[PDB]
RNA sequence: AGCCAGGAUGUUGGCUUAGAAGCAGCCAUCAUUUAAAGAAAGCGUAAUAGCUCACUGGUCGAGUCGGCCUGCGCGGAAGAU
């Protein structure tokens, strides 16, 4: 450990991206291996670039120190571990779809997917937030329905 | 056993206790360590 | 900046110095310029903790005595032969 | 890939998957076979290039047929046929004698950017300079 | 303090040696991916391999660490009617 002109380092990156940031999902990483944040690695790497950060902060003054400006409900997915998946460029892309598809082939868990702060519940797994850019799929049904 | 005067922590693993009015070197790695003071 | 605290000296000598030295207090003066020279007692370990530190030697000193700061430095320091311990310090005003 | 068995990665040919004193026997024999690495591993070696070292991993358990699987090449290995000196020192690491390329160490880390952590294509490129710098390398940037 | 994880790369540093891959030595004791990982503190070996350790991240959730001054005690402490 440092003294006080680094921890807040982590929770400037951490207040940044829990405030300029989008729909976030959870990973609790009791025993990270190498291959599970990798697979990740991958997975973030294909929204935009390196915007889709998750570090293993789960302390109270770590990652719950900036719960206090943006996402003020973080203090129940503050104990054990809890890698937050804050985004940035975008919405909710398949960060949580990507993540349950992800979580779903034993890389270790996510607290039965605690979820960040986005609408006005808590653990919701939804699929609705997938297609957001399709707009060729109302040109498939025109040259099928004028001869009749 | 080694009974001497002056007894010590030979090493990391060796630790001092005392019994029954004897101080007395027990260690878990090395047998040859294991000390008590006479 | 080092604040000493004493109090003056009612009875000086061989005795009285040794008994100061016993109950955890050691002699200590001041002389320098026009006025006379004070003699004082100090608490012991408050003292050689300060001393310690080599910025004690080299800065002006503060000693209060009777609510009365006099400003003096450390010229030089009588230690016990064989421990950490001070018998006698000599101040001179500044 | 989530789970992992066997594997025994050694530089190979991919000229003729056929060799005896390097590996030959020893590249598969606690249950893997020889005869199905130059049927399928050749297969697949003739849509790219044959001739360089080129690891490969065979998913082999108990049930005799494997499933051949591919890998990627050194990047410390990239710095001899992609830069100049082979060796990459020559004498021993006290006189920096070896150099690089400024327009190079970027698009040979580009190639090999399936194993690489960095988020950032740029940032892959960081980790190249050590790699790239083992013995002191001084490029002419 | 325990407890759960890692304890990587260039790299097995070169030699001289029979071999030397942290660990026979002799010597340099550097750099990388950085959360952190000693050209390696101990075990281990034909030597690798393998098993620990250093530091560090997590859990936990209040005191804790080892010097100084002195008081009293313990061992050191076996003899012949």
């Amino acid at each position: 450990m440092a003294l006080n002109l680094q921890d807040k380092q982590a929770i400037v990156a951490e207040v940044s991206e829990v405030a300029k940031g989008a729909l976030s999902a959870v990973v609790a990483d009791s025993r990270g291996v190498t291959v599970d944040k990798m697979t990740e690695l991958r997975k973030a790497g294909r929204e935009a670039g390196v915007y889709m950060r998750v570090v293993r902060n789960t302390l109270l003054r770590r990652a719950v120190e900036g719960t206090p400006f943006e996402c003020l409900k973080d203090a129940f997915v503050g104990p054990t571990l809890i890698a937050y998946s804050m985004e940035h460029p975008g919405a909710a892309a398949r960060l949580f779809k990507e993540f349950a598809k992800a979580n779903a082939k034993f890389e270790v868990k996510a607290a039965a997917f605690e979820g960040e702060l986005i609408p006005a519940s808590q653990i919701d797994r939804l699929a609705t937030l997938p297609t957001y850019e399709e707009a060729i799929a109302r040109l498939m049904a025109t040259m099928k329905e004028a001869s009749a | 056993m080694k009974v001497r005067a002056s007894v010590k922590k030979l090493c990391r693993n060796c630790k001092i206790v005392k019994r029954d009015g004897v101080i007395r070197v027990i260690c878990s790695a090395e047998p040859k360590h294991k000390q008590r003071q006479g | 900046m080092f604040t000493i605290n004493a109090e003056v000296r009612k009875e000086q000598g061989k005795g009285a110095s040794r008994r100061l030295r016993a109950a955890n207090k050691f002699p200590a003066i001041i002389y320098g310029g026009k006025e006379a020279p004070l003699a004082i007692e100090l608490d012991h370990d408050k003292v050689m903790n300060m001393q310690a530190k080599a910025e004690f030697y080299s800065e002006v000193l503060t000693i209060v005595v009777d609510g009365k700061e006099i400003k003096v430095k450390a010229q030089d320091v009588q230690r016990h032969p064989y421990k950490p311990k001070l018998q006698h310090i000599d101040f001179v005003r500044a | 890939a989530k789970k992992v068995q066997a594997y025994v990665k050694l530089q190979v040919a991919a000229g003729m998957a056929n060799p005896s004193p390097p590996v030959g026997p020893a590249l598969g024999q606690q249950g893997v076979n020889i005869m199905e690495f130059c049927k399928a591993f050749n297969a697949k070696t003739d849509s790219i290039e044959k001739g360089l070292p080129i690891p490969v991993v065979i998913t082999v358990y108990a049930d005799r047929s494997f499933t051949f699987v591919t890998k990627t090449p050194p990047a410390a290995v990239l710095l001899k046929k992609a830069a100049g000196i082979k060796s990459g020192s020559g004498k021993p690491n006290k006189d920096k004698v070896g150099k690089i390329s400024r327009a190079q160490l970027q698009e040979i880390a580009q190639t090999k950017a399936a194993d690489m952590t960095g988020a950032d294509i740029e940032a892959m490129t960081r980790s190249i300079e050590g790699t790239a710098r083992s013995m002191g390398l001084v490029v002419e940037d």
